C-alpha cells in the first residue's frame, strides 16, 4: 500500500503519522531528516596566486652594445644602457672606455605557493538538492535514507517506496561568481578572468595552475643600472591579490542563514529547513491486520491532568478508562497541538494512564485520537517557564474569549434597539390617517 | 545579547561556534485583575501585545461613539412625538411631566 504526503521541512525534528484503513488496524511512522543538500552545477573558471621575477644575465661590453629582444614573459622589459661604466671587485671595470652594454633583460613567472594554494574561481550553475533521513515507522526502527528532491525519485528500502518532494522552496544562498580558499569561501562578484586587473585581484590571470597563460600586469619597469653597480634596478607591482589577501572578509558559510551550513566538495548547502515537501511513500499492505480481531475500545474518558507552556513536551495528562480486553493500540496525535511525548501505547484493560505533551498554549480545548477512537482531553490553563510550540494563537485564555463576546454583544444589542426606534416611531404616525 | 528561541551561532577564539535558543522567559500573567491581564496583553507579547492594544483600543472607542450618537439620534426621533401636547390639551402618562 502507498500513502503520500507533504512534509514541511524538519531538519531536526522526527514525524510519525498513525496510517489506517477500513478493515485493517493502523500503523504509524517516525520520518526525520539526516541531511539536506543541495549541489549546484558548479566549476571552476581561473585560478590566481602569487607571481614571480627573475631576470638572466644583463649584457656587459667593453664599448658599443647588444639589442633588446621580446624575450617572451609577463611583463618582460629590456633595454639598453650606454657609458655603463661598471666594476666588478679586483677587476678592470670591464671595459677601456664607454661600455654602452646593458641591457637589463627581465622575466616575470609564478610563486610556488601556487602549487600548493592558489585561487578557486568558480561559475556556479543550477545543480540540484538532495537530502537524507531516517525512517522508524510501525514497526520499523532507525532506517537512515537519503535521497534527491525531485518529485520524481523512485526509491525502495524494506517496503518502502520513497518518491520525495520535490520542495516547495527552491532557493539557496548561493552565486555563480564565487571564489574559496582553505576551508573559507566567497562569493567575488566576478574573478576578472580575461581582464588583467593590474594585478590588483588577477596577480596570476591564468585558466589553470598548469595553463601558463599570464594575462596579468605587474606593470614591471626598469630602471637604470648605475653606480658602477652590476644590477637591474627596476620597478612592478606589489602581488595585488595577495595585498587582498591581507583584506579577506567574512566567508558566506559563516553569513549563511537559517543556521544552516555548507559542504566542500558538492557546494552542498547543509540543511537550511525551509519549505514543505510532498513524499509519497508505499508501505507494506501486509503489515496491515484486521479491525475486528483487535482488542476494543470503550469507556472513553482523559484526565487533563496539566502542563505548562514549554518547549520540552512539559505536559502530562492522564485517561480514566475500561476496555473491551487488554493489549495495545496507537494514540496518534490528529491535533499535534499539545506536543504529545506518546504517539503509540499498550492498552492494557482498564487502561487508564497517562502521557506527555506541549502547547505553547495557555490553555487548549482540543482533543485527538487514540486506538482509532478520538477522544477529548480540553487542556487546562498553563504556566509560563531548540524545538517547536503549537503557537499559532492556541494560546487562547478566559478573558479573551470572554471580553471579545461581550464588546460585540453590546455593541450589537445597542445599535439594533436604536435603527428599531425609527420605525417604532413612524408606524403609529402612519396609523393616524 | 538577546534572541529568539532560535538559538544563534557565536563563537570567540578557537572555541566552536554554539548556538542556544533563549526562552525561559514568560514575563506576564495571563489572568490577575482587568489591569493586570492589561500589563498582561501589554506584555504576553512584547510588541504584537502593544500594536494589537493601540488598534484595539482604537476600534472599541469608535465603536462605542458611533452607538453614542445612535442614541442620541434615537433619543430625539422618541422626543418628537409629544409635539402634538403644544396644542396644550390632555394629558397620555408618559415619563416626562405637567401635571
Amino acid at each position: 500500500y502507498e500513502h503520500t504526503a507533504v512534509m514541511p521541512n524538519k531538519v531536526g525534528i522526527p514525524y510519525k503519522a498513525l496510517v489506517e484503513r477500513p478493515g485493517y488496524a493502523p500503523v504509524h511512522l517516525q520520518i526525520q531528516l539526516v541531511n539536506t543538500r543541495i549541489i549546484p552545477s558548479t566549476n571552476l573558471e581561473y585560478i590566481t596566486c602569487k607571481y614571480k621575477t627573475k631576470v638572466p644575465s644583463p649584457v656587459v661590453k667593453c664599448c658599443g652594445a647588444t639589442q633588446c629582444t621580446s624575450k617572451p614573459h609577463p611583463d618582460y622589459q629590456c633595454q639598453v644602457f650606454s657609458g655603463v661604466y661598471p666594476f666588478m671587485y679586483g677587476g678592470a671595470y670591464c671595459f677601456c672606455d664607454t661600455e654602452n652594454t646593458q641591457m637589463s633583460e627581465a622575466y616575470v613567472e609564478r610563486s610556488e605557493e601556487c602549487s600548493i594554494d592558489h585561487a578557486k574561481a568558480y561559475k556556479v550553475h543550477t545543480g540540484t538538492v538532495q537530502a537524507m533521513v531516517n525512517i522508524t515507522y510501525g514497526s520499523v526502527s532507525w532506517r537512515s535514507a537519503d535521497v534527491y528532491v525531485n518529485g520524481e525519485t523512485p526509491a525502495k528500502i524494506g517496503d518502502a517506496k520513497l518518491i520525495i518532494g520535490p520542495l516547495s522552496s527552491a532557493w539557496s544562498p548561493f552565486d555563480n561568481k564565487v571564489v574559496v580558499y582553505g576551508h573559507e569561501v566567497y562569493n567575488y562578484d566576478f574573478p576578472e578572468y580575461g581582464t588583467g586587473k593590474a594585478g590588483s585581484f588577477g596577480d596570476l590571470q591564468s585558466r589553470t595552475s598548469t595553463s601558463n597563460d599570464l594575462y596579468a600586469n605587474t606593470n614591471l619597469k626598469l630602471q637604470r643600472p648605475q653606480a658602477g653597480i652590476v644590477h637591474t634596478p627596476f620597478t612592478q607591482v606589489p602581488s595585488g591579490f595577495e595585498r587582498w589577501k591581507k583584506d579577506k572578509g567574512a566567508p558566506l558559510n559563516d553569513v549563511a542563514p537559517f543556521g544552516c551550513s555548507i559542504a566542500l566538495e558538492p557546494l552542498r548547502a547543509e540543511n537550511c529547513a525551509v519549505g514543505s515537501i510532498p513524499i509519497s511513500i508505499d508501505i507494506p499492505d501486509a503489515a496491515f491486520t484486521r479491525i475486528s480481531e483487535t482488542p476494543t475500545v470503550s469507556d472513553l474518558e482523559c484526565k487533563i491532568t496539566e502542563c505548562t507552556y514549554a518547549f520540552d513536551f512539559g505536559g502530562i495528562a492522564t485517561v480514566a478508562y475500561k476496555s473491551s480486553k487488554a493489549g495495545n493500540c496507537p494514540i496518534h496525535s490528529p491535533s499535534g497541538v499539545a506536543v504529545i511525548k506518546e504517539n503509540d501505547v499498550t492498552l492494557a484493560e482498564s487502561g487508564s494512564f497517562t502521557f506527555h505533551f506541549s502547547t505553547a498554549n495557555i490553555h487548549p480545548a482540543f482533543k485527538l485520537q487514540v486506538c482509532t477512537s478520538a477522544v477529548t482531553c480540553k487542556g487546562d490553563c498553563k504556566p509560563p517557564k531548540q524545538h517547536t510550540e503549537s503557537f499559532t494563537s492556541a494560546i487562547s485564555a478566559t478573558a479573551w474569549s470572554w471580553i471579545k463576546v461581550l464588546v460585540g454583544g453590546t455593541s450589537a444589542f445597542i445599535v439594533l434597539g436604536l435603527i428599531a426606534t425609527a420605525v417604532v416611531a413612524l408606524v403609529l404616525f402612519f396609523h393616524r390617517h | 545579547f538577546t534572541v529568539t528561541g532560535e538559538g544563534l551561532e557565536y563563537t570567540w577564539g578557537n572555541h566552536p561556534p554554539k548556538r542556544v535558543w533563549a526562552q525561559e522567559s514568560g514575563e506576564g500573567n495571563p489572568h490577575g485583575w482587568p489591569h493586570e491581564v492589561v500589563v498582561y496583553y501589554y506584555n504576553r507579547y512584547p510588541l504584537t501585545t502593544i500594536i494589537g492594544l493601540c488598534t484595539c483600543v482604537a476600534i472599541i472607542m469608535v465603536s462605542c461613539v458611533t452607538s453614542v450618537w445612535l442614541l442620541c439620534r434615537t433619543r430625539n426621533l422618541c422626543i418628537t412625538p409629544y409635539k402634538l401636547a403644544p396644542n396644550a390639551q390632555v394629558p397620555i402618562l408618559l415619563a416626562l411631566l405637567c401635571c
